[PDB]
Order: C-alpha cells, then structure tokens, then sequence
C-alpha cells in the first residue's frame, strides 16, 4: 500500500530541507516540486504507507533547523497500486548483473 | 516495449499472479523471501533475501529505496509485489487483486509449479 | 448541460486532498486546476449535478483533515451556458 | 457602439457564477476572462448597454449568493472607445462568435 | 512635443475605465496595457504633451465612477520625436481617398 | 519598405525638411495650413487646413486622434510636422531640427521653390 | 569588467520613470525589468561604473516626482563575477 | 557529495549581491536563481562544504549591506540526497560547467 506525503512551506530553502529530510529519514521516492505562488511551495514523496508517515514527520521537524523556515500545511494521500518503474544511471550496470547472481531461479522452500 | 507488456501481463494474469503470490508466500509466512522476475535470457521467477534487495540498494546509493520499503510494507494477503530485474532497472508488479490472493489460489485450484510453469510461458510469449 | 463543481483552497495540499477526493466519492471528470494568485487554487470537475453535488461535500469535508488547509469558496452549477465553455477554464 | 460590462471577484468560483448569471440574464456575449493577481479575476461581456445593465446587476447578486463569493469591483462602458478593443483583452475573440447573434 | 502617460489601478475594470476615459478626454493613442502581479495594472497612452497631461487628469477623476476603482500610482514621462504611424481599416479607404481630394498640391503662395 | 524610406529620409534631409517647413510656415504664420506629403502618384507636398484634417478624423471615428493633437501642438519655431497620406494610413514626420526651423532656411539659402523641387526629385528616388 | 546597476521600486509607472531616467543619463545598455511578486519590479543596466553610477542616482531621484512611485531598493556591482552572467538575467 | 548553500531575499538587488559575494568568497558555483513570488527569490552555489558555508556568510552579510536589502532565509545541506538533484532546481547546469572545480 503506497500513499503520497507533501510539505508546503513559505521559502524556497525550508522546501529544499523538508525534501532532503523526507528522502533520508524513510524510504520514499521524492517525485514532485510544484509551486502556486505566493512564496508557497510543495515537495511531494511517494511510496510505502509507513515510510511516508515517517518522512512527513522527520520534514516538518527539520524546517527548525532552517534560519527562517516555516511551514505552512502537510497532508498524506492514499494512493492506488501502480507498477511503478526505477531507470538507473548506466554506471550502475555492474552492481544490477551481479545482484542476478545472487538471486536463485527456484522460488520453492522444499 | 517491454515495460507496457508487463503492465498488460500484470492485469490480464491478475488471477494467476495473484495465486502464484499466495503460493510463494505460504512457503515464506514472515516474508523471509521476495518473488520476483528476471527477464534475460527468458522471462522466469526468482526469489531473494530481503537482505540482497536492501544490500543492492546500498550500491546503488538508495535508488530503489522506494521499491525496498514497498517490498517490506505490502500485505500478502491482500498484495501481490514482484520485482522486475530489467537490462539496468527495477520494476515493481505491484497491485491489490480481485479476489485476495488466497482465494485465487483456490479458484485456480493450480499448484505453485503449474503457476510457476503457465507464467513463464505466456510472458514469454507477450515478450516476443 | 454538464454541471461544473469547485472548490477553492488556500494551499496546494489541500487542493490535492479537495480533487482525490471529489474523484473517489462519485464518478466526475477532473477538469484540472486553475490558479489565481493569493494561494488560492480551485479545482473543477464535471459530471451529474447529483455526482457533483457528492463529490463537492466530500471534499469540503476531507480539507478539515488537512493540517493548515483551508476552505475559501465552493459552488455547484447545475447547467452551466454554453458560453461559459469557451472563456472559462471549465472543461478539459 | 458596442457595451461592456465587467464583475471583478476575489475568488475564481464566484467569477464563473458571475459570468453564468451574466449570460443568461440578458443578451451578452461572454468573451473574456481576465487574472490580474492577488486572487482578482474578471469576467467581460459584450452587448446593448441595456442589456448589459440587465446581465452585470445580476451576476452582481448571485455572485454573493456564492459559498465564500467576494465581488471586490464592478463597472459598465456604454460606448467604448474604438481604441480599447485592440489593447485591452474585451475584444470578440472567433471562439465566442457563434453566441454573437447581433 | 509628445509625452507618455500612464496611469496604474489596483483592479482590472478601473484600469479600461482609466484608458476609456484618457482617450475620450484628449488626442492620445492608447499604446500599452501591462501586467505586473499583485493585481497591479497599468495603461499607457502617447501623444502631444499637452494632451497628454489633460488624458491622465480624467483618467484619474473618472476612476470615482467604478464601483470599487482605485488608482495606485501615475507618472508622464516626456518622449523624444518619432514619425508615428496610423493604419486605418480598409472600409475607411474612401474617406482617405476623399480627404485626398480636398488637398492642393501647391503648397507656394503665388 | 516606404515606411523605411520615409525615416531615413527625415534621418537624412533634416536640414532641408526644415528649411521647407520654416518658409511654408513663413506663408502661414497662424498655422492656417499644415504641411504635408501625398505619397501618390509621386511623392509630392501638399497642405490642408487643420479643419479638414480634424473632420477626416471623425470619419475614421478618432482613429488618427493623436496626429490631430500633435499637429495642433508643435512649434513651428523648433519642430517639423508633415503628415503624409499612405494608400490608407497616415505617417508623421515629426522631428526638432538641429539647428531650428528658421536657421535651417538661412543655412542653406534656398527659396522654397529649390527646397520643393530638391526634396521631391530626392524623396521620390528612396521610393523610386 | 562591465558594471550593473539595479533599481528596484513598488509599481510600473515608477520602474519606467527608472529606466527613462537611466538610459537619458549616461551611456548604460538597458537590459530588461525583472518581475519577483508583490509588485516589486527591478530595472537594469550594464556599462561603465561611472556611467552606471550616473544613471542609478538619477534614477533614484527622479522617482520621488512620481505620484504613487516609490524605491524599494537599489545597488550596483563594479566587476560582477562571470558566473552570474550565466544565472541571473543581467544581460540579454 | 557537493553541498548546497541557498540564500533568500526580499528583493532582487539583493539577491544578486548574495550571489556575487558567494561566489567571490570561495570555491562554488552559482547554478540557479529560483523564484516563488511575494518578492522572494534565493540564490543557490554547490560546492565543497567548508566553501559553501564561507559563501553564504559573506552572501549574508553583503546582502544586508545592500540599500533595502532583506534576508529571508538561510540554508546549507553538507549531503544532500541524490534524489534532490533531479526534481529541485539545485543541480549544476550545462551553462555553468565551465566554473566547475574539484
């Protein structure tokens, strides 16, 4: 179960702070930026309905560390199952055809 | 490409995922393994440590962050969650069926092999 | 003869948490978003005047849930001119 | 010449049920619709200034009869200079010109 | 000499309220009409200085006939020479054509 | 381009421009006439009464307002104002001479017939 | 290398009495006005140090005529870093 | 990793001194100029930490030294996660490679 997690904060840097702190503290996946103006902005997160929560509670926290920071709303968003896709870079092709031996093509205990 | 097939797959076959799930799950009642695919040379079923996924993760600098912690969240009774080893990717068949997976295990009245056996060879066959 | 639904929030979450919404509680079209400055976004969706009507109060009631959201209008046209169609933003 | 009338809202809802009950008050063709900032949004039709007079006093009402609805200006132009329609967004644009019945 | 005027309200229908009335009241061209934010909206009109100075006057005093008209700010700002153009729709040819029939050509008193 | 030609022929005939404009004005010291330029046939000067040009402006319902309150406007003594009739549009040659009006036409010592004559046989070869 | 100068004033009547007055002053190249909200606009130029210095204090000064113009701020950098060039709008 | 310094002002004179001092001050570079209204614009440098922090201290107080200069707000992140690079308009950009140290 995957949910969406979002901080809209009053400044530029205390969005920058929420979303490092979302993306370190669970494991989410920061998907979004959007901006509606009015000094407001939205950095937006996906993933595991626990590790949102999680990185939701550990932004809001952390704007405290930013020399005028302010947030300004938080929700999260239940979110449908998707067969969500992760492309890495091509230096990383030597750490994805190593993991294959790693893995056994039997999926039966016994 | 290949990455809409496996979408189509993954709705078409929603049953028999859904029961081959549930099979590979009564074998690991804590999760102590993941389902998943690997699509060279030919599309088949491989399964792994939720340490290996999380090790992988590490090397890549927490990339598939996401995918580990949906591999940890899901409910098997209620999910199917496979991940897909692509050329330099991870795709996860992620989805909730209809019925839970337990009672298309039953409906299929299919054995893990035979599940096993039929999906390897329909992808197959969607893939090339 | 298609009504229009809108709801008008102070703060992106909650012009989130105002569309998800309308679109689970009954079966409307989201039109999209349109944004007029002050934070103030709004919403819009289309469909039945009585799944409209649905949607719109389940909205309303979900931006409660949203810590610093708020609700700053709503509206309901039931059958909206043709005219409307072609200056305003309320189709797709 | 031609009349315009003009309803400025604090709130894009209540703009879109001032333009509604503009349109079908009288005979006016909605042909803009204007953002300036600040939450201030402006709808403009075009018509006999009889009309519009009709139309504009409507949209006024029903705009405040809207959830939250805020009418922040409002003002008519019986004769408009001819100067006006190609500087300032209250021309005839073709996507409205089928409402245009003259 | 010709000058520039300008006149800034603080909605949109005092500032065609603002340009209708500037060119009603003087021979100016309407030639600008800005966007800033903030709902912040300027006209600009051009012509004879002192025809421009009589335009931002009743723009100014016209704007008490908006329900809810107010001016923000109104500057003139002097302009050097320029060979103004005028294209006219091309129903007006025939009044062109017959404004060129009243004309005489020899411009030496004999 | 014969709105290009028409800019740097007053770019370039500056001095006799206003040595035409300053004796015309001599033959009309009350602004009894303007001085102007039919483009057709040929280029040519012409004058009107500044009645004539304020009703043509009515007929086009104030599309030409801004030249009738500059040619109600300039001085004489320090600006050049010459209207000039398109095939249906108006241009201003509206410039301040250095020197002024009436030291262009000591300057150069012509009459205003060599001044005519001189900028006619010039401003029809740019278009020409 | 080449200056900038920058005024910055509250409305557009005013940051056009700015520019008017910056480019009537010396031999500065007018790059553009910059828009950041809240009626904040900023006008700029680049040219010799001397020459910037002459067009922003005329400038200044001659915004205190404008009836409704106000200055929010204003300053001017000698030798601007070349990597701004490639980031802020202070050139075109 | 590279670490981000970001400053943010009230005003644009202001915002470009911050830049010119940040990168006059130490090795960083500057890779965007974001704005998000009401007047509030912030400057962003990459860079070595200890760098980045020489940076903005000097961008701080030289944008206070600006007539009607305001700082907003101030922020340094030593590791920032991978994943900010390509959503938030921090990253190093093709056109200022070139002022790229190591």
């Amino acid at each position: 179960s995957i949910a969406v997690g979002m901080i809209e904060t009053l400044g530029f840097p205390a969005v920058v702070e929420a979303a490092d702190s979302m993306v370190k503290a669970a494991r989410v996946t920061l998907v979004g930026y959007e901006k509606i103006g009015s000094g407001r902005v939205t950095v937006i997160v996906r993933g595991d309905v626990s590790e949102v929560q999680a990185s939701v509670t550990a932004g809001i926290e952390n704007i405290r560390r930013v020399n005028g920071g302010e947030v300004l709303s938080n929700h999260i968003i239940a979110r449908p199952h998707e067969n969500l896709e992760y492309v890495l870079p091509i230096r990383y092709t030597e750490a994805v055809e190593q993991f294959r031996e790693i893995v056994n093509p039997s999926i039966i205990r016994r | 490409p290949w990455r809409y097939r496996l979408d189509q797959f993954t709705k078409e076959e929603q049953t028999a995922l859904g029961a081959l799930a549930w099979a590979f799950y009564q074998q690991w009642p804590a999760k102590e393994q993941y389902l998943g695919l690997d699509l060279h040379p030919q599309a088949h079923f491989i399964s792994c440590a939720p340490q290996a996924i999380a090790q992988l993760n590490d090397q890549v600098n927490g990339r598939i962050q996401e995918m580990v912690g949906i591999l940890y969240g899901y409910d098997p009774r209620t999910e199917v969650a496979i991940f897909v080893i692509g050329p330099t990717q991870f795709k996860l068949l992620f989805f909730q069926p209809i019925p839970d997976p337990a009672s298309c295990f039953a409906a299929l009245g299919l054995t893990i092999e035979e599940l096993k056996h039929r999906l390897e060879k329909t992808l197959q066959e969607k893939l090339a």
